[PDB]
RNA sequence: GCGAGGCGCAGGCAGCCGUCGAACCGGGGAUUCCCGAAUGGGACCUCCCGCGGCUUAUGCCGCACUCCGGGGUUUAUCCCCGGAGGGGGAACGCGGGGAAUUGAAACAUCUUAGUACCCGCAGGAAAAGAAAGCAAAAGCGAUGCCGUGAGUAGGGGCGACCGAAAACGGCAGAGGGCAAACUGAACCCCGGGCCGACGAGGUUCGGGGGAUGUGGGGUUGUAGGGCCCCCGUAUGAGACC
RNA sequence: GGGGGACCCUGAGUACCGUCGGUUGGAUAUCCGGCGGGAAGCUGGGAGGCAUCGGCUCCCAACCCUAAAUACGUCCCGAG
């Protein structure tokens, strides 16, 4: 099918027509506002395979984000030399899992999915983020994604329970390394990451 | 080993079939009693588990 | 006065019941206030829950003759 | 204190009302139990909350 | 507001009775609620008489007191005494 | 302004006749709608014409479409709407691109059009 | 339901309610002012000021913002239909941000401490959960909790101090679904009708989605699955509504 | 419901490498994040506490859900 393509000109965009028509995209995007929605999703093949479903009540939003890592403020108190770190910090979250909550937070009534990479220039980083509306008829009768509309899982971007919330939590190690993750970070202490 | 649905209710309050043996969650009757065959059906002997470690775990539990 | 006898009558005469147990209520308030010679001061709490009545079974008959209608 | 809000002034009018003796009567049923309540109030020295 | 619930209760004072007997005037207490043409309405229907003039105050007590002055063919002492004043 | 996978400028008469083309294969011979079963058809070696639109957003969804028809020695052929093409195809939605594998009635058209394209830029 | 008194804390005056069964008690209803997420628009005062429909009039309904699924037009994001979020909760939960007094007999790595506190997000629990794991004579077989491993391996101006997991013995035990290969509208939702029983289930019409893929199928390692070929079977057995 | 095949499928800015900050008992051998690079993809891939080569053993990530055994007490029963 059209779906091994995709991912095949995806795999490297410089490497291929995407290249320039991402250098053409990102050109389109830096004038659009921070957080907006889109008709249909840019790598069809990711969003199928993270969950998307062309069916009522599934929306995408793409997300622009700055790169880097974080500035801390001014300490105003005193601290010891061990604690007036500011410029070389990084989040604990990654850029993704940034992007999806400020969609979450620009849509009140949806959760999120998932989300993939969509382009990245010297100063911005883009992500395509699905959000599903679990209020809908047509969402509620699929077992694939009715699960989303129980009252347990409201928030599940906040709180960790994408893949980039998985990712950034240390849920893809098992074994040896991992003593310090499951059940939660809070669980263990706050001290496996 | 029972597979009669369980009731739960929605965000808006309204209901849904949950599987006993799983926690799948379903609106349509149809689509539980489909779930509920094909997916538990090798417990009655209609098929066989899905896995290698479940074969192993199902050999050692009858035998 | 009685539930019974309330349900007796009707939403026009449970109206004209009201308004003048409300008037009566009035000339028994300023006559609380005028005079110290009260043979029954229970009146006022008899004419309240009176009203009370008459407004709960006329609401009660509104709503039996709309789900009768519908 | 001239001009006054009507919110206001139901406060201070609810306050006022509040502000008198326990009932001989209520005294004589609790015999000489109940001879206070805790919101009596004197203007010049006990001032009002708002 | 809907009339007959305006008119909490009449005023029975010496300055109400005074005026009763000179202004042609009644004196009620009534709903804080209630404006002037409510209580003009209120009055007319129930005594079946003619309403000359509204003045409204708010008591130190919270409470709504109205004035009414009615028409001079009609008698505010007879008001009174159908109300039991005298 | 057109897309980066048109390699080449359509006549208007010439890509009403493909639409003709498509209707009638549908009609009477037989036709793969979707990109997806144009795309398997194109790979097995059964298409004997190709149909693309030009307004598909993103055009990753038919990319692919002219570099393998290429490589398989299979004409395509533009049209302006998708929304027509699936109008002609008989589906109630817009079809991105089209196959056809049997001609059927529109068997001298089908060559007519590839003898065109051939010509005009293969 | 109880069965002769009752009208709160609260021992008074006068009255009234109860045998047509009260008070009291279990269940179901009615009323429920204003402010308050406060929501049509405003608040130096929990009070004020409006616009569209119906209504004779009384009076009732609608009108916040950020969105989702739709319709119309003036295409103004303007109007209408249906539906969401907001705020609260003693402790517990999940995800981020993160000190110093103090100890080291001073103090900077360290400790205090991922603590106090701050920010965000859920529930009656939450999170985790079914191996690209743990282990090497042998093997085990999802997750979570308890005992122990153990102040051990190990970190540390190797200073003060910090510090686990596996295995073993227990409580409880349960496993499933997608993406793709293949097929290709065989599909889902909303509203109406008809059969069936009023339900399950079956069928039909209009509208909204859907070929940028709805539905069917498939979920795994000395591999599993799709497709093709060959032999067999269903006459039966079972599960669920 | 079982056998065979020579055809097809099995998740990418991902795994991973270098460097920087945080975190950890994780020590040249913990986990998270930023920056610069970045595959194979079934004739395939990963792990086995410094790095590489050979053997052997175990496994299949980069998608999702899951009751019971647990934590608490604004509340209730019971007890000291
Ligand atoms: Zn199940």
């Amino acid at each position: 099918g059209m779906y091994k393509y995709i991912r095949e000109a995806w795999k490297s965009p410089k490497k291929s027509y995407v290249g320039e028509l991402l250098k053409q995209r990102m050109i389109k995007w830096r004038r659009e506002p921070v957080v907006v929605r889109i008709e249909r999703p840019t790598r069809l093949d990711r969003a199928r395979a993270l969950g998307y479903q062309a069916k009522q009540g599934y929306v995408i939003v793409r997300v622009r984000v700055r790169k880097g890592g974080r500035k801390r403020p001014r300490w105003k108190g005193g601290r010891k030399p061990s604690k007036m770190g500011q410029v070389k910090y990084s989040p604990k979250k990654s850029l993704q899992w940034i992007a999806e909550e400020k969609a979450a937070r620009k849509f009140p009534n949806l959760e999120v999915l998932n989300s993939y990479w969509v382009g990245e220039d010297g100063m911005y980083k883009w992500f395509e983020v699905i959000m599903v509306d679990p209020h809908h008829p047509v969402i509620k009768s699929d077992p694939k994604i009715a699960w989303i509309a129980l009252k347990h899982h409201k928030g599940r971007v906040f709180r960790g329970l994408t893949s980039a919330g998985k990712k950034g939590r240390g849920l893809r190690n098992k074994g040896k390394g991992a003593e310090k993750v499951r059940p939660s970070i809070r669980a263990n202490e706050g001290k496996g990451k | 080993v029972k597979l009669k649905a369980i009731i739960v209710k929605d965000r808006d309050g309204e209901e849904f079939l949950r599987c006993p043996r799983c926690g799948m969650v379903f609106k349509r009757r149809k689509d539980y009693t489909k779930h509920v065959n094909k997916a538990h059906g090798w417990l009655f002997g209609r098929g066989k588990p899905k896995g290698k470690r479940l074969q192993k775990k199902y050999l050692k539990a009858s035998q | 006065m009685k539930p019974s006898e309330i349900r007796e009558m009707s939403i026009e005469e449970i109206d004209a019941k009201i308004r003048e147990l409300r008037l009566q209520l009035a000339k028994e308030r300023g006559l609380l206030t005028m005079g110290t010679s009260l043979e029954n001061p229970m009146v006022i709490r008899n004419l309240r829950r009176d009203i009370a009545r008459l407004l709960t079974i006329k609401k009660e008959k509104l709503r039996e003759r709309e789900k009768g209608k519908v | 204190a001239r001009n006054k809000p009507l919110a206001k002034k139901l406060r201070l009018a609810k306050a006022l009302k509040q502000n008198r003796r326990v009932p001989v009567w209520v005294i004589v049923k609790t015999n000489r139990r109940v001879l206070t309540h805790p919101k009596r109030r004197y203007w010049r020295r006990t001032k009002l909350k708002e | 507001m809907d009339p007959y619930k305006v008119i909490i209760r009449p005023v029975v004072t010496e300055k109400a009775i005074s005026l009763i007997e000179k202004e042609n005037k009644l004196t009620f207490i009534v709903d804080r609620r209630a404006t002037k043409q409510d209580i003009k309405r209120a009055v007319e229907e129930i005594f079946n008489v003619k309403v000359e003039k509204v003045n409204t105050l708010i008591t130190p007590r919270g409470e709504k007191k109205a004035y009414v002055k009615l028409k001079p063919e009609y008698s505010a002492s007879e008001v009174a005494a159908r109300l039991g004043l005298f | 302004a057109k897309p980066s996978y048109v390699k080449f400028e359509v006549p208007k008469e010439l890509a009403e006749k493909a639409l003709q083309a498509v209707e009638i294969a549908r009609d009477t011979g037989k036709i793969r709608k979707g990109t997806n079963e144009t795309t398997k058809a194109v790979e097995r070696g059964q298409a004997k014409l190709v149909i693309i639109a030009e307004d598909v957003d993103p055009e990753e969804i038919v990319a692919h479409l002219p570099p393998l028809c290429e490589e398989k020695e299979i004409p395509y052929i533009y049209v302006p709407s998708k929304k027509e093409l699936g109008a002609a195809a008989g589906i109630e939605v817009a079809a991105a691109s089209v196959a056809i594998i049997e001609p059927g009635k529109a068997r001298d058209l089908v060559e007519e059009i590839a003898m065109k394209v051939k010509e005009l830029m293969k």
